[PDB]
Parts: C-alpha cells; structure tokens; sequence
C-alpha cells in the first residue's frame, strides 16, 4: 500500500542523511 | 532525529506517490505552505 | 506504484539541513527550505 511505501522511502532517506 | 520528522515527510511522500507531480520541489512548497496555513 | 525520480534525494537534502540547523518548527523550515531550493534552480 502507498502509506507503507511512503514510510519506507522516508525512513530510508532519513537513514541516508545520517 | 527530531520527533515528528518522519511523519511530516510521510504525508508529503504519500501525496507525491498518489498525485505524481512533475516538479517535486514545487509540490513541496505547496504542500508545506498549505499545512502551515491549516495549522 | 511509480516512484518519481529524485524523491529520496529531495527528502535526504531536507533532512540533512534539519539535522544541521535543528529548527524547532519543521513545517516552517520546510516552507523556507523548499522555497529557497525552488529559487536556487
């Protein structure tokens, strides 16, 4: 579902920024 | 990581995935401006 | 679902400046960050 895909994309982007 | 960051960016990202806007930055200006207005 | 090109990079760049600047108001910081980035094109 789109909401879970969005959560994965955001969490991964935040992990990469750290 | 500040509290709220992931959830804030998830609302934006859901709308990007749903709406497929051609310019992600312009869509971000509009989305967060309207969220600031609603708040 | 089609994932727009540049989405992860966009979210990452905002996050890097949130981590550097520690803004108390993430929504105001997003309005300003994305407005400035639109203008930096």
């Amino acid at each position: 579902q789109i909401e879970y895909l969005a959560k994965q994309i955001v969490d991964n982007a935040i992990q990469q920024a750290k | 990581i500040p509290p709220g960051l992931t959830e804030l960016l998830q609302g934006y990202t859901v709308e990007v995935l749903r709406q497929q806007p051609p310019d992600l930055v312009e869509f971000a200006v509009e989305y967060f401006t309207r969220l600031r207005e609603a708040r």
